[PDB]
């Protein structure tokens, strides 16, 4: 009955050539291959969106487009007043490099570039615009523009912070100062502490003051060091250092 | 020692045919009605 | 100081927060505040050492 | 997360899984949710989008 | 010396088996009501 | 030295598929609905 | 010496494919809008 | 003074806004105000060489 | 103190559940508190090993 | 004395049903009150091996 063991064992060598662990290890194998096929070399640009201002002189130099192969970039027009105006027509050079997506009444244009190193021109015009837009549109560049915001010398068809500060965002050129006993938030910027919290102050004051429908209040407020806070009752101070 | 081959060629085939057997599961079945 | 976690570990560039929520993304070379500039990034086993020495990871719950 | 719009903003980034379905939802200031109108997506070769 | 190929040839196949089982990825699916 | 020239022949028919694999790039999409 | 020439043959196939690839140039698209 | 940042690396031309916005782009041998005239151009690691010897780069942040 | 229970096991992440709600999951190099750091999983036979020396394990009925 | 009598037989688990109609569910090495652990399970006679050095077993006459 040995001969038939023996046969088991080398019936179950042949019918798995492989064991488990060397599985598992061409399957690490497989994921490593599939790694450096998904590696690309360099850098990848940094994305980012931006504002530039167009200009109509005759002299003026057209604006550039940074673009990526296989990416959406997305093109938003404003006029003088900042306000959007829609698009009436556009004409593009080369297609095969780039793909445009545009509905009708829309003012934001979609670019995706296919190559690398290949680049076009392009000509916009708007809802009102007599004169043309003339634009480049470069790829290969080591920086990403997703949303480009475009001012406009023309006007179209259509010519605060404590919300910010209420809703988390501190506000800006301020930096945070250290407070000390407890919760609370708090920024410098031009001499006026901009307080995030959910506490009620009874001896420096306030200017102006937001709340929240969840409950937490804003003040602005000229900067003192010691402040008093009321809560629940109970009365504690507060230290800030200038 | 030589008259081993046959002996495995046999029941090669049968533990294959056991492995699929165990492959396989069918779905449920939902019923509805009042 | 902001202690800087990692959000993104890829090779070319590398995304990371802020102790207050500051998002932000890095190229191999750049300065950080409190940590010196960038010298090193290991795709592998996530861990970005700085000039000053210093070690950016992730979270210790959220690694 | 709050998404800021002001160009300074870095864009944010969604860690993925391969086959796993993540959810995107999109709200306010105030929480109230920002139904979705138009989308573009380049190259879903390696995405799937199911939207209602 | 003489089995060494023939024994990688039954694994290369395996491995090229192998291969193929994580490339294919079903998608999803889904259902609304009323 | 036949291995080097077998070496280079299968190497090379992965490098085409590799490159002719890096040179597709597909569009995109634009969905959207009201 | 018979390499001379072998370096020549597939020198020319990828020149004479690099020529055609600036000479075809696609026109310009155009959309209007209402 | 006014710094210029190179903003579409390209062979043979450049593309440049300056520290105070201003945009302009030049070629290989040309003039350039605040700089004089120009020396070298290349698309390898976006470096302007000047006439005053200097390395003409773009942004540091934009990266 | 709060003991806990594995709940779900796969290779390389584990799952541990409270008695005071307290589920998590958790990896080899896994800070847990009352009991310091993981030092082994193993994904069969349900023991987990903490560096304290302490063996997380499946309750013994729901099982 | 509370006494338990098999419902279901399979290896790996097995039902034990007491006087009081409380059934239940072990596997080999087990815990069980009124008979202390669980030494063995047989699957083939319907036969449990107790840590008294019993038998446990269905109802004799519901079988």
């Amino acid at each position: 009955e040995v001969i038939d063991k023996k046969a088991f064992k080398d019936m179950t060598r042949n019918l798995y050539p492989l064991n488990p662990e060397q599985v598992v290890k061409l399957k690490q194998i497989y994921e490593t291959s599939e790694y450096a096929k998904a590696a690309t070399p360099g850098t990848p640009p940094k994305p980012t969106a931006t504002s530039q201002f167009v200009n109509l002189s005759p002299g003026s130099t057209p604006p550039v487009i940074r673009l990526s192969q296989g990416f959406v970039s997305s093109l938003v027009f404003l006029d003088s007043t900042g306000a959007p105006w829609p698009i009436a027509a556009y004409d593009l050079g080369d297609p095969s490099s780039f793909n445009i997506q545009w509905d009708k009444t829309s003012n934001t244009l979609m670019i995706q570039a296919t190559k690398l190193y290949n680049y076009g021109n392009l000509a916009v015009r708007l809802r009102g615009l007599n004169t043309p837009v003339m634009l480049t549109l470069i790829p290969g560049q080591k920086a990403v523009d997703y949303r480009v915001d475009l001012r406009v010398q023309g006007y179209g068809p259509n010519a605060d912070l404590l919300l910010h500060v209420l809703e988390g965002v501190p506000p800006p050129g301020s930096r945070r100062l250290v407070v000390s006993g407890g919760d609370a938030r708090a920024w410098l910027s031009n001499e006026k502490m901009y307080v995030r919290t959910n506490l009620t102050i009874l001896s420096p004051g306030w200017l102006a003051s937001m709340t929240s429908a969840d409950g937490t209040h804003a003040y602005e407020m000229q900067k003192s060091p010691v402040l008093l806070v009321s809560w629940h009752g109970k009365v504690m101070q507060l230290k800030v250092e200038g | 020692q030589q008259e081993i081959q046959q002996r495995t060629s046999d029941m090669l085939t049968a533990a294959t045919q056991l492995v699929q057997d165990w492959k396989q599961v069918e779905t449920q079945v939902y019923t509805e009605g009042t | 100081r902001i202690i800087y976690y990692i959000q993104a570990v890829i090779p070319g560039r590398a995304w990371l927060i802020g102790s207050n929520g500051s998002t932000l993304t890095v190229r191999e070379g750049s300065k950080i505040p409190g940590y010196g500039m960038v010298k090193l990034i290991d795709s592998l086993q996530g861990r970005i050492l700085t000039s000053s020495g210093q070690v950016i990871k992730f979270s210790q719950e959220d690694s």
